[PDB]
DNA sequence: GTCCCTGTTCGGGCGCCG
DNA sequence: TGGTCGGCGCCCGAACAGGGACTG
């Protein structure tokens, strides 16, 4: 019925060929409900082995609902394939709008692209292997070929609402107003009953900055000296103003680690100039759209991750902590796929983009346990780094 | 006969012809087998007679079946794989016995000529031509073509796996209660049925599979415990391997290593305690599979108890889903582990073995968190969940590891068992430095053109000393600093040192090296009663480590 | 930039199964 | 006597990529 949309790869590359991991039993038990049905729909067909792609597919539960959801790993194939007013509102609702996007029909010559393989519990089946034929969720091209539909649907209750700013990010609708909670809910209901009759919660306010801050004492050793001088050594990459030329004098000659050596006039200036420039904000930094965003994660014990977003080497965007459960129970992993969660959800609201993240973890542990515990419905880009423990030590807290 | 199920499209890569290999000499036994087979195929259309118009040719020949009686045709088209468009493997893995469920009645058989009953598409079966030679000049060669899946073909696997799939799907939706493990053209079918009733839905499997055109004959056909399946033998209520027999040289070359370990770790599966560590360090520099090679004391040691270990019986049992998996791990030395999954105390479903070295340095809790994360990635794929685990580590070593340890990492639910060796961090770092403690400020510094170096330290206390090195490099020089100021100082040092390299390695608490300079400094570690390392950035003019930079840099640099 | 060191990935041999 | 294909497993070495230290 609808015209489709030609798609076509980028020159020179490839579609994605990526194996498929395994799969806990009740995941794959939902993914089989779920592509019945989606089949009984049109919405996949099945396929054989002449098609050479593949893209890895899995499926989250949220919390209090025995709905699953469908995850398609899509991320290799997007690769191949912004409203600031938005950070400043008190409230913002994500609203998962993937299931507009099987209205739509997909490209003919495209669909061999979408390929997905559905495991089976200790290999008692070959893989049984699937395509799309509308438009899927998670591909980069679906909000941009859904973009003129949505706009219809979205223009009288825009038109109605002009202090209601709503973005559109993968299949996450971000909707956010200055109204007061319980107002807000009250019109976040109303944009969903707007949403069925086509068919078929944030606080960008209280987000803060983490920055650098030096150690109070009293009394300091050369040890403490020793490490407050390679701090600022490293800070000056950062804030050219760092001097450190008045501490470092103070540790002349060969002394003991717990000698206490007294702060002179000029040293306890020189560090307290330091700290007002550590209040100053980062200079010379801009954003470019053309490059990605980089995320640098260092775990700091008790519960405590701090996080830094770039582009460029020491120019940061943004810099911040992430802070949970002190107990005795906490897990590692779990944490750190909550912290990489709301540190692409704060890039998707400042600038409308996922970053690529460095994470302090082994690739085998990662990637065995951080499905279990992801919650959203896109996948940024990871790389695994052996952090040493400096820049761990630069942005520790007191 | 040939199986109506429509056929796979497949294509050559883009400007590729088929090949052109001639026919090799055969045995004039295989030829008289090829003829009685190649025969009796044209006769039922699997195979087609070709002329001239036909190019192409690729050798073929035979070998024997696993019943020793039969032969199979292969044909080598190695020149036309090469050419052949790429496919997607859809079969994912292997599957094991532990995973079985117990059921009632289990039926085990295997489809006649599998691959000569599916078709090929038409398009490419000009390419897989081939001729079959007989007596000269009384008849020539006789050239056909292939109208089936050949033996030989890159896509033959994957595409009979996928149309097996599609035949067994309308009898699975009508019996979702009966499983089907579906190993190529090899059937586990099992249900929860009486004998009589589930023999009757045999034969209307045998009769879906008939309407298909795949034939399942009696001789294959095992109604009877134990089923011979997958390389073991399935009992009601238990599981063992097929017998395993290792070569018995007094001369082992690098092939016969390789078989030798490899039947070790396959025998490692249900065989606790299996070790390879020293089998497969013979292995390390060797060029070709012909070369002889001296077993050392460890090696000869390592197969002696691996031989005693197969001598005595062992098996598993079936999957009980209403209990709880454990995967219990124990620790054998030079970064070798083993364990055993069980739902029941001595009731192992399966075993297992870990054994690989990941980084140059590392420490059991380390290759102990790794062991855990590949048995969980292994018993997902098993039995689709997670294991409880029983660890031979102590809680409170595990809680100073991942408090301090700068990356994130994890074990899912376990419990300490007091199984040695235990698993513990043989020393810690102080937080502090040190108050009455020798301070050691070292420093290391090689020349990148004549590869000398130096390395020294100054201390607190007036002592300062350098040691010249020779074919080394800026890094080793900074843990020779390190290494020397170890060795000079007493129970108790704080350390200083400007490489972060050094720092980092030293942080991470390893036990064990590929380095032997590690391995020593590992070893003075361990003696002392407390360390202090701290860092310093290095020519900023900080002291003492200026002073250091100064004595090591003498005669190297500038 | 180069040199060094450490990490992952791919392909080679063998094992096992059809 | 070999000599074919695909899957998974193992261990090995070759060929990368990424980051720190270095020359003048
Ligand atoms: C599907 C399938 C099968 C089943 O193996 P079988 O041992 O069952 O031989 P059959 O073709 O089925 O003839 P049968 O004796 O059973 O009447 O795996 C494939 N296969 C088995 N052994 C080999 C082998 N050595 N080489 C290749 F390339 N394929 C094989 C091809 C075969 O058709
Ligand atoms: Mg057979
Ligand atoms: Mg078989
Ligand atoms: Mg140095």
């Amino acid at each position: 019925p609808i015209e489709t949309v030609p798609v076509k790869l980028k020159p020179g590359m490839d579609g994605p060929k990526v194996k498929q991991w395994p799969l806990t039993e009740e995941k794959i038990k939902a993914l089989v409900e779920i592509c019945t049905e989606m089949e009984k729909e049109g919405k996949i067909s099945k396929i054989g082995p002449e098609n050479p792609y593949n893209t890895p597919v899995f499926a989250i539960k949220k919390k209090d609902s025995t709905k699953w959801r469908k995850l398609v790993d899509f991320r290799e194939l997007n690769k191949r394939t912004h409203p600031a007013g938005l950070k400043k509102k008190k409230s913002v609702t994500v609203l998962d709008v993937g299931d507009a996007y099987f209205s739509v029909p997909l490209d003919e010559d495209f669909r061999k692209y979408t390929a997905f393989t559905i495991p089976s519990i200790n290999n008692e089946t070959p893989g049984i292997r699937y395509q799309y034929n509308v438009l899927p969720q998670g591909w980069k091209g679906s909000p941009a070929i859904f973009q003129s539909s949505m706009t219809k649907i979205l223009e009288p209750f825009r038109k109605q609402n002009p202090d209601i700013v709503i973005y559109q990010y993968m299949d996450d609708l971000y909707v956010g107003s200055d109204l007061e909670i319980g107002q807000h809910r009250t019109k976040i209901e109303e944009l969903r009953q707007h949403l069925l009759r086509w068919g078929l919660e944030l606080h960008p306010d209280k987000w803060t900055v983490q920055p650098i801050v030096l150690p109070e004492k009293d009394s300091w050793t050369v040890n403490d000296i020793q490490k407050l001088v390679g701090k600022l050594n490293w800070a000056s990459q950062i804030y050219p103003g760092i001097k450190v030329r008045q501490l470092s004098k103070l540790l002349r000659g060969t002394k003991a680690l717990t000698e206490v050596i007294p702060l002179t006039e000029e040293a306890e200036l020189e560090l307290a100039e330091n700290r007002e420039i550590l209040k100053e904000p980062v200079h010379g930094v801009y954003y470019d759209p053309s490059k990605d965003l980089i995320a640098e994660i260092q775990k700091q014990g008790q519960g405590q991750w701090t996080y830094q977003i770039y582009q460029e080497p020491f120019k940061n965007l943004k810099t911040g902590k992430y802070a949970r459960m002190r107990g005795a129970h906490t897990n590692d992993v779990k944490q750190l796929t909550e912290a990489v969660q709301k540190i692409t959800t704060e890039s998707i609201v400042i600038w409308g983009k996922t970053p690529k993240f460095k994470l302090p973890i082994q690739k085998e542990t990662w990637e065995t346990w951080w499905t279990e515990y992801w919650q959203a419905t896109w996948i940024p880009e990871w790389e695994f780094v052996n952090t040493p423990p400096l820049v761990k030590l630069w942005y520790q807290l007191e | 006969p040939i199986s109506p199920i429509e056929t796979v499209p497949v294509k050559l890569k883009p400007g590729m012809d088929g090949p052109k290999v001639k026919q090799w000499p055969l045995t004039e036994e295989k030829i008289k087998a090829l003829v009685e087979i190649c025969t009796e195929m044209e006769k039922e259309g699997k195979i087609s007679k070709i002329g001239p118009e036909n190019p192409y040719n690729t050798p073929v020949f035979a070998i024997k079946k696993k019943d020793s009686t039969k032969w199979r045709k292969l044909v080598d088209f190695r020149e036309l794989n090469k050419r052949t468009q790429d496919f997607w493997e859809v079969q994912l893995g292997i599957p094991h016995p532990a995973g079985l469920k117990k059921k009632k009645s289990v039926t085990v058989l295997d489809v006649g000529d599998a691959y000569f009953s599916v078709p090929l598409d038409e398009d490419f079966r000009k390419y897989t031509a081939f001729t079959i030679p007989s007596i000269n000049n009384e008849t020539p060669g006789i050239r056909y073509q292939y109208n089936v899946l050949p033996q030989g073909w890159k896509g033959s696997p994957a595409i009979f796996q996928s149309s097996m799939t599609k035949i067994l799907e309308p009898f699975r939706k009508q019996n979702p209660d009966i499983v089907i493990y579906q190993y190529m053209d090899d059937l586990y079918v099992g249900s929860d049925l009486e004998i009589g009733q589930h023999r009757t839905k045999i034969e209307e499997l045998r009769q879906h599979l008939l309407r298909w055109g795949l034939t399942t004959p009696d001789k294959k056909h095992q109604k009877e415990p134990p089923f011979l399946w997958m390389g073991y033998e399935l009992h009601p209520d238990k599981w063992t391997v097929q017998p395993i027999v290792l070569p018995e040289k007094d001369s082992w070359t690098v092939n016969d290593i390789c078989k030798l370990v490899g039947k070790l770790n396959w025998a490692s599966q249900i065989y606790p305690g299996i070790k390879v560590r020293q089998l497969s360090k013979l292995l390390r520099g060797t060029k070709a599979l012909t070369e002889v090679i001296p077993l050392t004391e460890e090696a000869e040691l390592e197969l002696a108890e691996n031989r005693e270990i197969l001598k005595e019986p062992v098996h598993g049992v079936y999957y009980d889903p209403s209990k709880d998996l454990i995967a219990e791990i124990q620790k054998q030395g030079q970064g070798q582990w083993t364990y055993q999954i069980y739902q029941e105390p001595f009731k192992n479903l399966k075993t297992g073995k870990y054994a690989r070295m990941r980084g140059a340095h590392t420490n059991d809790v380390k290759q102990l968190t790794e062991a855990v994360q590949k048995i969980t990635t292994e018993s997902i794929v098993i039995w689709g969940k997670t294991p409880k685990f029983k660890l031979p580590i102590q809680k409170e070593t595990w809680e100073t590891w991942w408090t301090e340890y700068w990356q994130a990492t994890w074990i899912p639910e376990w419990e300490f068992v007091n199984t040695p060796p235990l698993v513990k961090l043989w020393y810690q770092l102080e937080k502090e430095p040190i108050v009455g403690a020798e301070t050691f400020y070292v420093d290391g510094a090689a020349n990148r053109e004549t590869k000398l170096g130096k390395a020294g330290y100054v201390t607190n206390r007036g002592r300062q000393k350098v040691v010249t090195l020779t074919d080394t490099t800026n890094q080793k020089t900074e843990l020779q600093a390190i290494y020397l100021a170890l060795q000079d100082s007493g129970l108790e040092v704080n350390i200083v040192t400007d490489s972060q390299y050094a720092l980092g390695i030293i942080q991470a608490q390893p036990d064990q090296s590929e380095s032997e300079l590690v391995n020593q400094i590992i070893e003075q570690l361990i003696k002392k009663e407390k360390v202090y390392l701290a860092w310093v950035p290095a020519h900023k003019g900080i002291g003492g480590n200026e002073q250091v930079d100064k004595l090591v840099s003498a005669g190297i640099r500038k």
